DNA sequence: GAGCGTACAGCTGTACGCT
DNA sequence: GAGCGTACAGCTGTACGCT
């Protein structure tokens, strides 16, 4: 679709950055180290794999592009050893709409590519300020993408039972449980 | 490391809360979602009043996008479009020039082609906004200031209604008749312990811009009592072999889509007796859908059940109260609004008094300067600098720093004959005005009557006939 | 009623064609801008978006430009603005943009809602003295706004940044140039109206592209300068370095102007994949923010790198021609011009701007002198002035009494009535005198300019010289002879 | 795309060709839906004087017009099978509207010439000064432009076939020189 | 060749709640 | 069911001249 791959073919050192669009993707391609860093810009709010049926999930374009880029497959057919990159970086905007896209991507990773999380290949990038689609190439590289200066947060799965419940509650089709979570945890101040 | 449960809960709670308090739900005070409030404030800042000519839509959207609303252009434009449609807004808030869409779901012309300005009644939402009535907040980037709420001198939430899909919850509030609402608020203002049943003597029920009929008062009452309920909206249809003519459709029904479903019915042989289905609707003629009958009451009743010719309005009055989403009944909605008006008018009076007193102080200084001008000039003339002159005026004439400053800022043209009488006349009027404002701040009942009067004026200026007929039986 | 199809086609097509020619696709000879570009830069000026001021949102700019000046699509406006901010498109960028404004690989700029923009420092020189009646203003499309017909343009912008434009019945394609060279050329021309193109080219070597690279020969340049039409071969900067074991590789660090880097590499890979070229083993775009443009073409042991490189020039955009076609608007009409014509039209434009600016300054200074003279009379006889005003029942009577008594003009009388009491203090009278004295000095300096065309022309020279010293830079494109 | 009219009688029916949905909305709301159809195009249509035949037939916009008129093209063209006796060109009142009109007339001349000869092809006269037809309200657009009682349509008349052949070829044709010549011959600046 | 660069024009996914 | 209404995101077709 619009994947800019890293030149190297050794996954142990390669990393793919998932961005929200071409606005973020453009800056990212300029600033990246094209030897070890790939960039996959999606096309915004991705499908919710908790609510959506498998027919639609497998039909989805951004889902298909991610599956192709990783080269692992989904489910039992998923293979960790066939990962094209040993760092899959979620780089969402900054804003609240980014946080949402973050939860949609982690929902997809948990449900269809759980061993990818388990192995510790899934990371969250932290942009320094508003969106990272408004950043220059040099600015974005130094702050977020430079392995010398960056701060990537490794996603870790602790309790499988508790995590199964979390996804079902937040991202599931039953509104009440999600309304309840908001009511219990929201601090308006 | 980052726990996956912790990240999911926090990142999702961030979005959910944001959508709830800053996107999908209207404030109870002014009935506006953020994007609507940002459009209207933009129009006001750029002086796009009804008396002034239509301004290019693209220029409004860019101004709103640049300063207030860091979101997509389509989000802003479609929101502005909707406030300008007389079939969407019971009291339209935007005055639009060009193609702004139709009842058939046709969108508005690209924003490069449309022009817009405030409606007369939008001025009343923004009235007194520069009089310290509402609290201003930094914009998203901290370069600009924006209002947290509009003064909203008319109850806009109920008048115009609201529908919003949030997270964990949603909103669906039907529009109402302005006259009925203000009458309802006036009633409330006299009887805090007023019941819903009593309120419904003023507010008979919803009032849709598209008019039509409501079946019974049961749905209305339950929606007004609890904040939730089904209200049956029925098309206005008359019978005249015979044909059925529909002149009014339910609120939010796409006219073209509804016809397609009637045609889809007859094609699927789901209904019997329909021979012809034509849309003879023109802007000049108005809404006119004709359904010819085979050689009609049974068919029309069948259409109500099987087509959107009769549609339910599922009422779900959730709004932001004190920055929190709250399911509210009719009384709560009016109480929260009236309490907002009481605050608006109080704060305006405080501001006004503060402004008048500051001015009456200035005038006192000018009078002394004009009454003893020969001395004033020499004191100024004998001075070397402005500072020295400032000190000399304060010492010799017992003036304040502000008074002395205003004297040095006085022009020579104010030395003329009529000028002294002009200053004293303005001053006498201030003294009485100051007196009026203090009475309002010193008696709750006087402040409350001032609200009543101001509301009544808007009722008398903007109040209109009810469009939707509520049929009992 | 009735309309002949022949008449309709001729009328409608001429209507469109003329409009594209004069009001779309072709740049003015004087400021070197198209309508859209001049409306962007003017828009930036009106809303006070200067280099010292902070960036403003691109959506707000495009909205202001669209609403006031340019009744066209946002795409056409925004994309025009983006170009002026690209250091790979503009030799002297006219817009300062923060965010993703595109790359040489041809990925577009971020949507206008992410980006912010403002003027560059040289754009101030395009707009310098625009509010001083140097250029004529005309109504806008709707007639509710005024817009400039041309900018003062205090540097030769047509030749500096160049232009390309597909019109109707014709087109334009003008290469960018070096500012130090151009101004030196204008100075030379100003000193010799009968100077030759040949002699002009001693200052102006040839095109200077923001993308550097190499120009092959000088015959292409000469012809395009002589006739306004010519073909100039632009070559990439490529070197061949030995790698040991007889190995070699081609390293490309500069590519021809207006060439898409990614697309050029795709073409190379297309030739290698189809086996249209022989000897290439690997192709890597090692372009980074640290190195700049860098394309590495690995070469097989047996193959000769020089032959491969030469073949790459023929078969790919690695060598590209720039087809010069110098059509600009002169007095509102499309004209194919030579290098001298373009410089001449500009010099005349500067002379007018400087002459009109001086005339404006002389008008304002004399108005201000008239006012100060009235204030001087008023302060010198303040006791009489006060008494005259105080005995007056209205402002109108005071007006008449001041004019009669002190032989003052109406404007002088108004200024006295508009005078604040704080002006009667000690420091202020010396202030009015000091302002008035240096004003008289200024008035005579302006008269000296308007008295002698030689003085005026030297003024033009000196201002261009100041713009040359501040904004002039090195030649980037190497012309190999 | 096509917002057809109710009447299926070609003699009393008219189709309006507009530049898009922005104009199409105004037109659809203002129209007499009994006898007035509306087909919104999508900006500059194909120059059929320049394009190859393969590209013309596959062109979506060209196809929609042929389908709307229901006549066919060239030799297959049947004037009797025309579903509209008035094909009205209603481009925006600007220079680009004038261009789209020349592109449309070019198509009509080359692919559906009998339509012009029968006098089915008209040119609308919208009020000047408006940015687009989408800038207009439906009520004003109807009264001034679309209402048979007040409107001023221009019937496209082919008086000279040989002169027309040369006119289209010069203006719309592949050779620039003939076009540049005409522009130099005729252009009025001042 | 094909794309340079100002012009014209428009569509389809996605989330989220309710009923 | 599917759409109501604020949010996220992006692409393709046309004209035109030139080498
Ligand atoms: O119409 C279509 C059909 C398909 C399609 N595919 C990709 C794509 O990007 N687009 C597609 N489209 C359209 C375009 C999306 N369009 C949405 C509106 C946006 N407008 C930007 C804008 C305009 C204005 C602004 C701010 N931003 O304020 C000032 C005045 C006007 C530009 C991109
Ligand atoms: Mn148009
Ligand atoms: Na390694």
């Amino acid at each position: 679709g619009k994947l800019a791959d890293c030149s190297s073919k050794s996954p142990e050192e390669c990393e793919i950055f998932l961005v929200e669009g071409d606005s973020a993707g453009g800056s990212t391609k300029s600033g990246r180290d094209s030897r070890t860093q790939a960039i996959l810009p999606l096309r915004g709010k991705i499908l919710n794999v908790e609510k959506a049926r498998l027919d639609r999930i497998l039909n989805n374009n951004e889902i298909r592009q991610m599956i192709t880029a990783f080269g692992t497959g989904i489910g039992g057919d998923f293979d960790l050893a066939k990962a094209r990159y040993h760092k899959i970086v979620i780089m969402t905007d900054a804003d609240v709409d980014g946080a949402h896209i973050r939860t949609l991507l982690l929902t997809f990773f948990y449900r269809f590519m759980r061993p990818l999380i388990e192995a510790g290949y899934v990371y969250i990038a932290q942009p320094p300020y508003k969106g990272l689609g408004e950043m220059n190439a040099d600015q974005l590289w130094e702050t977020t993408m430079n392995p010398e200066h960056r701060a990537l947060l490794q996603v870790k799965l602790e309790d499988a039972i508790e995590a199964d419940q979390t996804f079902e509650m937040l991202m599931g089709d039953v509104v009440e449980n999600r309304r309840q979570f908001i009511e219990d945890n929201a601090v308006y101040a | 490391e980052r726990n996956i449960t912790s990240e999911m809960r926090e990142s999702f709670l961030d979005y959910a809360m944001s959508v709830i308090v800053a996107r999908a739900l209207p404030d109870v005070r002014d009935g506006l979602k953020p994007v609507h409030r940002r459009i209207l404030y933009g129009l006001n800042e750029q002086g796009m009043t009804p008396d002034k000519s239509y301004k290019k839509s693209a220029r409004i959207v860019g101004d709103v996008m640049g300063k207030y609303h860091p979101h997509g252009d389509s989000s802003i434009y479609e929101a502005m479009v909707r406030m300008a449609q007389d079939f969407s807004y019971r009291y339209p808030l935007v005055d639009g020039q060009g193609n702004f869409g139709s009842m058939d779901g046709d969108g508005a012309a690209a924003m490069r082609y449309t022009e817009a300005r405030m409606t007369k009644i939008t001025l009343e939402l923004l009235r007194d906004i520069n009089k310290d009535t509402i609290d201003f907040i930094d914009n998203y980037d901290g370069n600009e200031r924006e209002p947290s709420v509009l003064p909203a001198r008319f109850p806009n939430l109920l008048a115009n209604g609201a529908s919003g899909i949030a997270v964990g919850m949603a909103t669906n509030i039907p529009p109402h008749n302005l006259t009925e609402l203000i009458n309802g608020v006036l009633s409330l203002s006299k009887n805090p312990d007023i019941s819903i049943a009593e309120l419904m003597e003023d507010i008979e029920g919803p009032d849709f811009p598209t008019a039509g009929l409501i079946l019974g008062k049961s749905g209305i009452r339950r929606a007004y009592e609890t904040g939730r309920g089904s209200i049956q909206m029925r098309s206005r249809a008359v019978i005249e072999r015979q044909r059925i003519v529909v002149t009014e459709i339910p609120f939010q029904v796409n006219k073209a889509r509804m016809i397609e479903k009637i045609a889809e019915l007859v094609r699927d042989k789901k209904i019997d007796g329909i021979t012809d289905l034509r849309d003879e609707t023109s802007l000049r003629t108005g809404v006119r859908v004709v359904i010819d009958v085979r050689k009609a009451s049974v068919i029309l009743n069948n259409l109500y059940k099987q087509t959107p010719l009769q549609t339910s309005f599922g009422v779900n009055m959730i709004a932001l109260v004190n920055g929190r989403p709250k399911l509210i009944n009719l009384k709560e909605a009016l109480v929260h609004y009236l309490e907002h008006q009481k605050t608006v008018v109080r704060r305006r009076t405080q501001y006004n008094l503060r402004k008048a007193k500051d001015r009456a102080h200035i005038l006192e200084g000018l009078r002394i300067a004009l009454d003893h001008i020969d001395e004033i000039i020499s004191t100024i003339r004998e001075s070397d600098t402005d500072k020295v002159a400032m000190e000399s005026l304060q010492q010799r004439f017992k003036l304040s720093e502000k008074q002395a400053q205003a004297i040095l800022d006085m022009r020579l043209r104010r030395l003329t004959g009529l000028e002294r009488d002009k200053i004293e006349a303005e001053y006498n009027e201030l003294l009485n005005y100051i007196s009026e404002l203090e009475t309002i701040l010193a008696d709750e009942e006087v402040l409350l009557q001032l609200v009543r009067d101001e509301l009544t004026e808007i009722r008398d200026r903007f109040g209109d006939d009810r469009r939707t007929e509520i049929q009992l039986g």
